[PDB]
């Protein structure tokens, strides 16, 4: 009942580039070890074979260029102690994976087990050949009812969260024929006189590892998904009568409700980082990692017996912003996970924008592979944009008591 | 009387041979996304061959090789692993043959009940029924048709069919040939790890080319070149020549082709050996006669003297050499001394479509066509050489001049031609 | 003035074309250390196949197939399982054409420098080097040689030949044509189990003839043949007889030959195809104007007489039917109500030799040799037949009538010929 | 260690036989449940590559085309009850096993294990595809050594031992350049006119066989070889001293001390039958079983402390001849082994006339296959001929027993 037939391929870009050395920011690297995983579920996928799935991607690798490059490493001024690398924009391209699974699709749908997101989209880091490793992957699987999962594998050194899934936005209008919105990137990044020797409370400075950009797990990390319906946020708004509300009510108190359930299996769970994807912030939007890195500490109130719209008050209107600090460390970084247990906002994005023809997508789930030694969830809208989405990326021992921790408030 | 002119007349007239004239041609272009560049051939070799000698190889060769950037491998080298049946190479010879015949069809307006000659050649793809007999199967053409299919004979049988389309054209009167000269590459890649089987994998691109040729009176005034000479050399009877190239089978049991090391001491010698059996024919008689005067100069004074080589710039104004690789075009610019103009489309022909099939010179033939070079009455010369060392030559003339849109294999890209192509690929 | 008859002379005379002889011509005899019995190939079939299904229909077709206890397979499929390399059938290559080419050249007295025209064909196997280049390196042929290689043109591309080297014996005088004509079936053998990919495997035999071609005038006394008539008939522009003898993979990646299921009835209708365009030129003119007679009386009487077909009988002495199979030879001889003698050759040679080639032709042309009946002033009709259903046919004229001792591939068994040919063989 | 890389093949005859019914005597029928195993060493096998050795089996086939024949059953007069097997003479052919060992061949002539013939010869029979079943195998492996070890496995059905050992030669004499005598085949073996409805008691018939004509086992046979020398002859020859001497002591001496070594491992041997193959007997030698089988009753004493010399004069002088009626006897008799011990005499036959150039065996060996479960001994001459040379099939638990029991004697 697993996927099977691996055929990989490699789509171009439809046009030379010549030689660009597409340079990375600091936010760029401050981000490189972390792997977006996003599958995108359909009931249909007829009139959908891989060459018309493959074909709008060579235009869509004109505009995007960077994707289809390789990583490498330029040299120091004086002795190497630092190695800037940067995206050589060779058209190196992006691996296609085509497989093909004989189980029903909906009823992986309706599935408990943390084992979608590792199946259905291609489990490849930036790995041992850190030269000659792509930066993003599709995988186009197909049911045996008819469905289509396209499942992407995007590396967070090269775009953030909204700048891959207005990026995937870019190829699917192209695939229904529409006109995409012209990407800039033509503001070239240039390295800051930082070296921020104050460390962040986000971070974990891992070892230099040298071209193997995956901190390895430790613990047998699981990206398991679970829906919270439109019902249980009013159960949200129904707690914080009687006083003020600074509480974003479409993110915040589900991000503590996730927050009390780890505050009853894990004891330490006392600071809290969040990256906030803010679009305010999309200064000059093209492709960069333009998330709001912050910490939020409790130090009265423990968040293992709070109540959930305490916490909400604690997280949303108390936050220490420190996105530029994360950004002048000299790398090696970590921040899904490195201290704290972070909390993802990415609700803002048009994630459901996946139109292949005038197919809505039926089930859009975001995992992350690279994720610290704590935790991570992802917050992300459904398809009516009702409710809320949380796929949380636990170690994987608090799993199934999380099961019985959370069911509760869901029911 | 009135007889003493007619029997030096019509009777000579009688044995005047037909001329074969080039109406037009049509060269296949490959679609830009099936191209290959130098990063992603290098990740495709590196993730299918664990070992890092036969892959440090073709880093080398791909690098000093003057590939550019846009070269195209069909839709199964794509994959890793390539998984090449026949299925996907017999439909990728539906590609490259029926949209080069759609090319020429609807730029001379020639009928498929017209078509009385059927030449094709294609050296490794050889199915059954033939490529030919898919090309009667497709455009429908008639039922008394002289169809040949030339498999086997190398990257210079492309004028090995323009030789047979010459000489069924003096026997036949008022009949229209065509010559189709392809490489179907999807059953031409090589699965092992031997070295000397690994350099077609490098230079073998994609490429076609549909040929029409008549001997009719009335295809003088539309025709583009008249055929002048055609030079076969045959060096396979030594035997350093004959397995020079040579498919062989490796340990492992995966075919391909075998260049052997002295491949330039060869095609330098199989070459020069067809120079002199076209000299006499192409030459000014002020080159001839200066060069066996400094013949019988080394003949009665000493052994030898300085040798002095025919001009062959007095003799050409363009010049097509077979692309097969750089290190080739080097030195024939080296022995007949010619200009960098003048090896300008066997270098832009490498680096834009690669060493694509027997049929490299008539990409070369488009690019000093679309270049607007092409003037009325200039010569042209065509070598090419492949396996079993056949190394043919022709001779054309143009007989009206060629205006810059040509419609041709290089419309999007002939502005941004002639590039500085280095010595290596910087990586 | 005398000049009136001189311009019906010489005008005439350089607008006639020049005559093709043939010379001698040396079939291939394999050697009873390498034939295959109906019983050891029916022992080999179930040993390497489990399923009691293709074992017991390969067991009717060659038991109604009229092939015999002599027919030789090459030094690869005696093995269980046959194992063909690349390597395993240049050899074989190298026995069955060198072999029949030193059997014309001690037999005819040719210098092997001194031929002008090579055209060798062979449906499957196409190497590279190719199979002429292999006789240019074998003999040492020379380097001006006008080679050629037609490979994937079915068991019909002896005829083929035919008329490309006559088609080469009229622009170039003085010339001698060597054709070569065999089919390597060490990879022509099919490894699955599709029943219809399974017939070559019960037919395809060994075989080989080298053909010496001239237009020499001094050639008139010592050549057998004169060459007549070579009328080709292409049947592939239709879609069922395009893809009748087809070579696909089956679905476990198995290459071959698939002969459909309408492969009679698409025969019968490309050898009719070929009949109305050979009547007009072979026919007696009595026969010709009793056929329009008989034609013009279903115009305006009744849409529809009986068909008239023309006897054939009156106008060839020898009929060579190319053997591809009992059924597809007796169906012939059902249409134009051959003899069972005008047949025998080509019965006998499906029975001794098997369906060898597309150089059945010629075993059987030395069949009616060796046997003493071919006189002087005959006419020989071969009709050959293969994929993408080319329908070729020759018309030989005989100069001198043949001896009876003739040193070809009949004559230890030529006084044990003909044989009853059962309907099946029994086991 | 092992042979590997078994190449299969097929040699025929080479001219055309037609269709011949070569009918089978009685006497060929009776035996055609047992296999020569006989393989052949040699200390060189240069100049002697599969296809030299392969072209002159072609004239020496048609010599001999029966051997290439396949057996048939024809259909009875009255009611299908019996039905008589012929060899169908179509050109089948017989096999060649092209296979090498990375052994010295020296050492495994020297090995005291009985699993060489086993190895060396292809271990086929006439199967349960009776009617494709070959009726002989030759094996050709060669050594890292050079040397070469023709392994010939021979259907007894056709012929026995002198007409397998004589039919070899015939082939080594094709093969060296000589001419081979006139194989005579030519009068037709007819089914005698006898019933014989006793059996005899040197048999043991078998149940009625249909298509595997071969007894199976039930024990584990194997066949273990010892030499014995010339002074181990002359040893046991001062043993009948003070008596007149007619025990051939070529042969009667080595069966006696095989069966009074035989007398302590087993218990109920005191009838022991002899396979006599003598060559005075041979009327009209073509391919044919004209053996002499005999049972001997060792005169009610007990052979378990009977002297050899005792068992020599009793055993050589008083044979009851059955040849008759296990001939004219109808259906499955299974002589070598069936009730009795069986102690064949194949001695007398040219085993060293394998001249394949000039080259003698070095060691020539004969086992059998379908032994029943009673045992079979087999003499024959060594390389120098002064000796002997056994080859003992025991049930193989009895094998090591021997090894004990032999060697005093031995020595
Ligand atoms: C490919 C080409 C660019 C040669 O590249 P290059 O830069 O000259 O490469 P070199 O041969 O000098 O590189 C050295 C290596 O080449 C290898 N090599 C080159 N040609 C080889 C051949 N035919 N077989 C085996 N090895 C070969 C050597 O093994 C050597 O190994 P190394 O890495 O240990 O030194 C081109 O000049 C060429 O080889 N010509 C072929 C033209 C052709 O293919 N013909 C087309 C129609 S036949
Ligand atoms: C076999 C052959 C003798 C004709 O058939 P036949 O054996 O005379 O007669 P049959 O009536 O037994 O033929 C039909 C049987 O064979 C099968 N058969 C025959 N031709 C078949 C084909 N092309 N594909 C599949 N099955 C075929 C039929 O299925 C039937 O077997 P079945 O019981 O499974 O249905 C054979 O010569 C032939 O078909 N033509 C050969 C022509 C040729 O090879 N041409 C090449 C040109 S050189």
């Amino acid at each position: 009942g697993a996927v099977h037939g691996h055929r990989l391929s490699t789509v171009v870009p439809s046009s030379v580039t010549g030689e660009v050395d597409y340079a990375l920011a600091d936010a760029d690297l401050a981000f490189k070890l972390h792997y977006l995983r996003g599958v995108y579920y359909y009931r249909s996928g007829d009139g959908l074979a891989t060459k018309v799935l493959k074909d709008p991607m060579f235009p869509w690798l004109d505009d995007h260029f960077p994707v289809a490059g390789r990583v490498r490493r330029a040299e120091a001024e004086g002795d190497g102690a630092p190695r800037r690398p940067y995206i050589k924009c060779n058209d190196c391209g992006v691996r296609i994976v085509e497989a093909r699974c004989d189980r029903d699709m909906a009823e992986w749908i309706r599935d408990a087990a943390p084992g979608r997101i590792r199946q259905l989209c291609y489990d490849k880091v930036l790995g041992p050949e850190l030269f000659f490793s792509p930066l993003l992957y599709v995988q186009i699987t197909n049911f045996k009812c008819g469905g289509l999962a396209l499942g992407f594998s995007w590396a967070h050194l090269i775009g953030d969260i909204p700048s891959a899934a207005t990026c995937f936005n870019k190829w699917a209008q192209i695939l229904s024929g529409k006109k995409p919105e012209a990407t800039v990137l033509t503001p070239p990044n240039q390295p800051l006189q930082g070296q921020s020797p104050a460390a962040p409370r986000s971070v974990k400075q891992v070892g230099p590892m040298e071209d193997l950009w995956l901190v390895p797990a430790g613990r047998d990390m699981a990206c398991y998904s679970f829906h919270v319906s439109d019902a249980v946020l009013k159960k949200l708004h129904q707690q914080q009568n009687g006083r003020q509300d600074a509480a974003a009510g479409t993110f915040e108190l589900v991000s503590a409700l996730v927050w009390q359930a780890v505050a009853k299996i894990r004891g330490d769970v006392d600071t809290v980082t969040v990256v906030r994807a803010d679009a305010a912030a999309r200064s000059g939007k093209s492709l960069a990692n333009e998330m709001k890195v912050g910490y939020v500490e409790s130090a009265g109130s423990s968040p293992a017996k709070t109540d959930v719209a305490e916490l909400a008050a604690l997280l949303a209107k108390n936050v220490v912003d420190e996105t530029a600090a994360v950004a002048a460390f000299q790398g090696d970084v970590l921040v899904y996970g490195g201290a704290n247990l972070t909390l993802v906002d990415m609700e803002q994005v048009d994630l459901y924008g996946l139109e292949i023809k005038g197919q809505r997508p039926v089930y859009v789930e975001y995992g992350m592979d690279g994720v610290g030694d704590e935790g991570a969830v992802l917050v992300q809208p459904d398809a009516d944009g009702r409710g809320r989405l949380v796929t949380v990326v636990l170690p994987g021992d608090e799993i199934d008591s999380l099961r019985a921790a959370l069911g509760s408030a869901l029911h | 009387s009135a007889f003493l002119v007619v029997f030096v007349g019509t009777v000579y007239v009688m044995s005047r041979p037909r001329p074969v004239y080039l109406v037009d041609y049509a060269c296949y272009k490959p679609p830009a996304s099936c191209r290959v560049p130098f990063a992603t051939f290098m990740e495709h070799t590196r993730l299918i061959s664990d070992d890092d000698k036969s892959v440090r190889f073709q880093t080398r060769i791909l690098e000093r090789s003057g590939l550019g950037e846009d070269t195209c491998l069909p839709p199964a080298n794509h994959y890793i692993p390539p998984n090449p049946s026949m299925e996907a190479s017999r439909a990728e010879a539906q590609l490259v043959i029926f949209s080069a015949i759609d090319d020429l069809v609807r730029r001379t307006g020639l009928k498929p009940k017209d078509i009385d000659i059927l030449v094709v050649n294609c050296s490794l793809f050889s199915p059954t029924p033939s490529l030919s007999a898919m090309i009667i199967n497709k455009y429908k053409l008639r039922s008394n048709i002289r169809s040949f299919n030339l498999s086997g004979m190398g990257c210079s049988a492309g004028l090995i069919s323009i030789d047979l389309a010459r000489d069924m054209l003096q026997v036949h009167p008022n009949s229209n040939a065509l010559v189709v000269s392809t490489e179907i590459i999807t059953p031409n890649f090589y699965q092992g790890s031997r070295r000397d089987m690994l350099l077609p994998n490098c230079l073998f691109r994609m490429g076609a080319a549909a040929i029409l040729l008549s001997n009719r009176r009335r295809e003088a005034r539309r025709a583009k070149y008249r055929l002048v000479h055609v030079v076969r050399t045959h060096k396979g009877a030594d035997d350093r020549a004959y397995r020079c190239v040579y498919e062989e089978e490796d340990e492992q049991g995966f075919s391909g082709i075998s260049l052997s090391k002295e491949l330039m001491a060869i095609a330098g010698d199989a070459l020069k050996s067809n120079i002199t059996t076209i000299g006499p024919l192409v030459l000014p008689m002020s080159e001839q006669l200066l060069f066996f005067f400094r013949l019988v100069g080394r003949k009665l004074v000493n052994k030898g003297w300085r040798p002095y080589i025919p001009d062959f710039k007095l003799a050409f104004e363009h010049f097509c050499i077979h692309a097969g690789g750089r290190a080739v075009i080097d030195e024939l610019q080296k022995n007949l001394q010619l200009s960098p103009r003048h090896v300008e489309a066997s270098r832009m022909t490498l680096h834009r479509f690669g060493n694509t099939s027997s049929s490299s010179l008539w990409y070369e033939l488009a690019y000093i066509e679309a270049k607007g070079r092409m003037r009325r009455g200039d010569r042209v010369w065509q070598i090419g050489f492949g396996s079993g060392f056949k190394c043919n030559s022709a001779v054309w003339k143009c007989l009206r001049s060629i205006k810059t849109p040509t419609n041709g294999p290089w419309d999007d890209c002939i502005h941004r031609y002639p590039v500085d192509v280095p010595e290596v690929v910087k990586l």
